């Protein structure tokens, strides 16, 4: 339960750094990502993980595939920040830090939203807790870097 | 030769000589086990088994001979001519000045333990240094206890105490039995009390001579003697004893050592402390240049109280 | 001879260690070398001695007759019996059998030694929250190896991502176990859990402290040494306690601290090494090791004890199998 | 074989308002979670939380001479009867809130000043969940419990049995999609129950459990249930206790701007009302004594009369109507 | 290991919304209408009731609101985009209340296969209340996927 925290922190630092790198001169994008990262756990708490992912989906389709998302191809800061947070959260649940690391995800590459629709209630609960935990780490680095 | 293996159930206390009475001086710090403590544990078992003939009740020594002891995880204290330099412990060989053997200045000694294999290479003169990670320290475990009132469940006045235990995996003891049937009696026991605070160690016994006692070092003038257990007696008498037992005179010798080992103990027969004796500490090395070539023995017993496990020296060579 | 004491916690346990290095104000006792939770031999002995002493004074000790300690004291110490009994009432000494088994009270320490050596209570099964089956009884190879060594002398390979677990912990078809918030993949294994249960049955009997040992088998999870150590160090209860200044109705100055607890549903074991009773002129029914062992078993088997601190806030209660 | 105690009393606790027995702030979406047993995830109230509540109430009652022993209990008089000479100085300590009144210190232990004098006579156990309220498609809500809870209740009865030396005082298996439930919960013509977001198949135990509840808390249930009792599997029950608690957003409003102030938005967890918990209260011989309370039985009697049918407040947020429970103390 | 109804709701919602997008990929009007009607539906239910909502859809198809089984309704047999969408929405909603996400799923409906509107006009108020809440819950998920997938 300690090594998993380090893995989360490593991922969180990486994705926030990518945000700050690509949009260094764009404070609006950085600020939007930060706000959404803070609001995200709340949306999950009050609506569940499934609905939250669906809510992100509406901010972007043919199929539910986080891989196919391209955050940089959007017009405004709101959609760019949403697409990034959505992909980050989905990537973590599906891939972790890669298959060369301790944590390689929970869903084995499957999109978390479709995963929720197919697997058991237990599978959904662990995905919910894990989602809250990674967002909690993203919030830390967001406040300190963005 | 019989090999006894003690496996501590949990912790061990080999208390230093200092007052440790409830309601007064209340701090017990463990030292590295002295061989007489191990001898005492064995003698007490025989004392209760009814073999009071081999015990030596009220006597300094028992009938049997404790060759010596060693702790294990088998490890030995760093020879005192091994000096830490940066991240390495370096072996320092004797020099000569004004026709006298000396140890050249190369830094201060730092305490620690090495495996039996590292010691074997040292004794063969093939050891140059040891990486600091292969030098072991003995783990201590500090416990703080109290005494509660019988009814009120609160601490009685002044009844708090501290013990610094050792966390040791194994203690080995080697015994030469002149027919007392120690191997059979030890086999009948699973455990015994060893050291203080009524701690016990499991007992295994095997009829075997450890390989370190069977080494072939060859013949040379330049022998050394690593003391694996404390050695009691004047250096002059020990060197003279060595000359007699190997039938060879000595041109010069150098004792590389440290703080003398203070040895007293507790006399269970008379229910009072034993008299204080002083010993050459384990890890000390006696470098010897014999007048003629000698066959360096794998081990040799020297000094006083041999039967209590003292004076176990391991043979070696130097250049 | 020796008696193995199995200890099963039914409420959280705080065996206090002042010397333990921790960020917690009041941490529990732990082994130096392994970092495992432990109950010191001296803590356990104090608990055992206090219970035994109360029973003796209340004439509830059985040796298969009622032990009358004052009667036995007189037929043992003879002319010195009356002054001894006076010391017992004055709480300067303990009753006869108590001192035979555990040694004299400190005032009479030098007279003779205690017959028993009370060993540390070592951890065996540590409860960890499981997504399936509520919680798992978690252990490790190093623990099993220690148990086997202690039992054999008194008479497994896992990666950090693997677990050998019973069926009730395993997600259907996924071959996974979820302990708290981490996922371990199930390593196929045939007899290791079964072997462990057999060892437990050989030491504590068919009933596992009020339940069939076969039920426990389905909820045992064996994890790697590093993972087990992690759980025993970071999954223990860390509880904030306060003191309220009722004058103001707010937390008093210096009235906040943190205390660690070993959880309930923890299994530990202590080997009680029993030597010959050392007091002079012993009564016949307790004059040797086997007789001391027998009294120990009857007195503490299926008993309830309180170990450690925080008794009055409901902590430290364990079931005993001897 | 539990000879350190002589008698025991079960303290039934029924919440009539939401309860926040707190564990402190966390860096999490739920800023202020309630107390939980970590390895089961079950909500609890630690014995030290409950003891502090019981002590404070008992103390105030003794100071106001409302304590009934056997007639009224005059603690100052009994103090003079016990401490005799140095009784006056002790009473002065009490009025200065340095020490607590006599019976309070006998039962619960001395105030922090006299901690080393003696221990408390009673052991206040952690409160554990017995019935947890869960919304139902039919019947509004259900009193939900599980085999592992029923088992822990039986084991606690074994504790009481061992303590009171009463051997006379001393099987539920369910699939995850199954339930044993009262008629009020069962959907019209389906043999199914919907609790929260889970469909459960009705299985053909409740009557016996109620009879047990009738033993501890009397013929009446806290002045009020079998029709809405639902027994579910251990893991389903566990998920309910962890994810069906009240989670509430609270704010601090700037009194001038009418808007949320900085550092004025947090989420707080509450154990729902209509939750049944219980704590085992063990009583041992007093370790401090007047004849009225010199043994275990007399102390038990005082505890029973003092707290049975009483109302207590446990946990924080008392000022916003949280933590109110009704107590039933039976032997 | 069981599943929660929410999982079945999301699953069913994705399936029926994908079914429309598949059968009418070139028809943005049909997709746009369905999304509008899915969005409108919960509000009608809250104000006028579930029964009136189901009947409201059928009246758009000019079907007798008293003599129609949901299974008999085939959305692929209508001309205008409006009636196609209404038929789909009525079909999806009725199927959910009648069959859930399948007989072996974690939710197999509430009406036990009986036509929901006929069920409403035959059962008690409490039965209708339970179905009404469930209707709102499945429509919430239909709206979610319609908003993200269906185009205008
Ligand atoms: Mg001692």
């Amino acid at each position: 339960i300690r090594e998993i925290e380090q893995e989360r922190a490593s991922f969180a630092f990486k994705v926030v750094s990518d945000i700050k790198d690509k949009y260094s001169q764009n404070k609006k994008v950085q600020g939007k990502y930060s706000s959404y990262a803070e609001k995200a756990p709340t949306i999950i708490l009050n609506n569940g993980l499934g609905a939250t992912l669906a809510f992100f989906l509406s901010k972007l389709i043919d199929d539910v595939d986080y891989k196919s998302i391209n955050p940089e191809s959007f017009g405004n800061a709101e959609n760019i920040a949403y697409a990034f947070l959505y992909k980050h959260l989905s990537t973590w649940l599906a891939e972790g830090n890669g298959k060369d690391s301790a944590f390689s995800g929970l869903t084995n590459g499957e999109d978390p939203l479709k995963y929720i629709m197919e697997k058991t209630a237990i599978d959904v609960a662990i995905s919910t807790e894990e989602a809250l935990s990674i967002l909690n780490w993203i919030k830390k680095f967001a406040k300190a870097m963005l | 030769m019989i090999e006894v293996t003690f496996t501590p159930y949990d912790v061990l206390l080999f208390r230093e000589s200092r007052p440790f009475d409830a309601g007064s001086e209340s701090v017990a710090r463990s030292i590295i086990p002295l061989p007489q403590t191990v001898a005492g544990a064995i003698r007490t078992l025989l004392f209760y088994k009814g073999l009071k003939n081999c015990v030596g009740v009220g006597e300094e020594e028992p009938e049997f001979t404790l060759v010596g002891i060693a702790i294990g995880t088998r490890i030995y204290p760093l020879p005192f001519n091994i000096i830490k330099s940066e991240k390495f412990y370096k072996v320092v060989n004797p020099g000569r000045f004004l026709g006298k053997l000396i140890l050249p200045p190369k830094g201060k000694y730092k305490s620690g333990y090495v495996t039996e294999s590292i010691l074997e290479k040292y004794l063969k003169g093939e050891l140059k240094e040891v990486e600091e990670n292969k030098v072991i320290r003995i783990e201590k475990e500090k416990r703080i206890g109290i005494k509660l009132s019988r009814e009120k469940k609160v601490v009685e006045e002044g009844m708090l105490y501290t013990v610094e235990f050792l966390r040791i995996e194994k203690i080995y003891a080697w015994i030469e039995d002149p027919g007392c049937g120690i191997k059979d009696i030890l086999s009948s026991y699973e455990f015994l009390t060893l050291g203080g605070e009524s701690r016990v160690a499991f007992v295994e016994v095997d009829d075997k001579t450890p390989d370190i006692f069977n080494r072939e070092l060859g013949s040379t003038k330049k022998a050394l003697f690593y003391f694996s257990t404390p050695t009691i007696g004047k250096v002059g008498e020990i060197v003279q004893e060595l000359e007699k037992r190997l039938n060879a005179k000595i041109d010069d010798y150098l004792l590389v050592s440290s703080r003398p080992t203070a040895i007293s103990g507790w006399d269970m027969h008379e229910k009072k402390p034993k008299g204080t004796k002083f010993a050459i500490p384990p890890g000390s090395v006696l470098f010897v240049e014999f007048k003629e070539e000698v066959e360096v023995p794998p081990y040799i017993k020297l000094g006083k109280l041999k039967k209590l496990g003292y004076g176990l020296a391991l043979g070696g060579i130097w250049e | 001879k020796a008696v193995v004491f199995g200890l099963y916690s039914i409420t959280p346990v705080h065996a206090g260690s002042g010397a333990e290095l921790s960020v917690i104000d009041l941490p529990i006792q732990r082994e130096r070398h392994t970092g495992f939770p432990v109950i010191w031999g001296q803590s356990l002995k104090g608990v055992l001695r206090s219970r035994f002493r109360q029973l003796e004074l209340d004439e509830k000790i059985e040796v298969s007759q009622k032990w009358k300690w004052k009667e036995k004291t007189k037929e043992v110490l003879k002319e010195k019996a009356d002054e001894f009994i006076k010391k017992v009432e004055e709480r300067k000494r303990d009753p006869l059998l108590t001192e035979i088994v555990f040694g004299p009270a400190t005032d009479g320490a030098s007279e003779h030694a205690g017959a028993v050596s009370v060993g540390d209570a070592k951890i065996l099964l540590f409860p960890v929250r499981s997504a399936k089956g509520v919680f798992a009884f978690v252990t490790s190879p190093i623990v099993i190896q220690r148990l086997k060594e202690d039992f054999e002398l008194v008479s497994v390979e896992l990666s950090n991502n693997e677990t050998i677990a019973g069926n009730a912990l395993i997600l259907n078809g996924e071959n996974k176990v979820i302990l708290e918030d981490i996922v371990l993949k199930v390593k196929s294994d045939s007899n290791v859990i079964e072997n462990l249960v057999e060892v437990l049955k050989t030491l504590f009997g068919d009933n596992f402290f009020g339940k069939p040992i076969e039920s426990i088998k389905e909820r045992i999870a064996i994890v790697s040494d590093d993972v087990f150590k992690s759980f025993t160090r970071f999954s223990t209860e860390i509880v904030a306690r306060v003191r309220i200044d009722a004058e103001k109705g707010t937390v008093a100055r210096g009235g906040l601290w943190y205390e660690e607890f070993l959880p309930s549903d923890t299994l530990m074991y202590s080997l009680i090494a029993v030597g010959s009773p050392k007091k002079e002129n012993l009564p016949k029914e307790v004059d040797n090791t086997q007789k001391i062992v027998n009294v120990l078993k009857v007195t503490f088997n299926n008993a309830f004890l309180q170990i450690g601190g925080d008794e009055t806030v409901g902590k430290g209660f364990v079931k005993v199998r001897a």
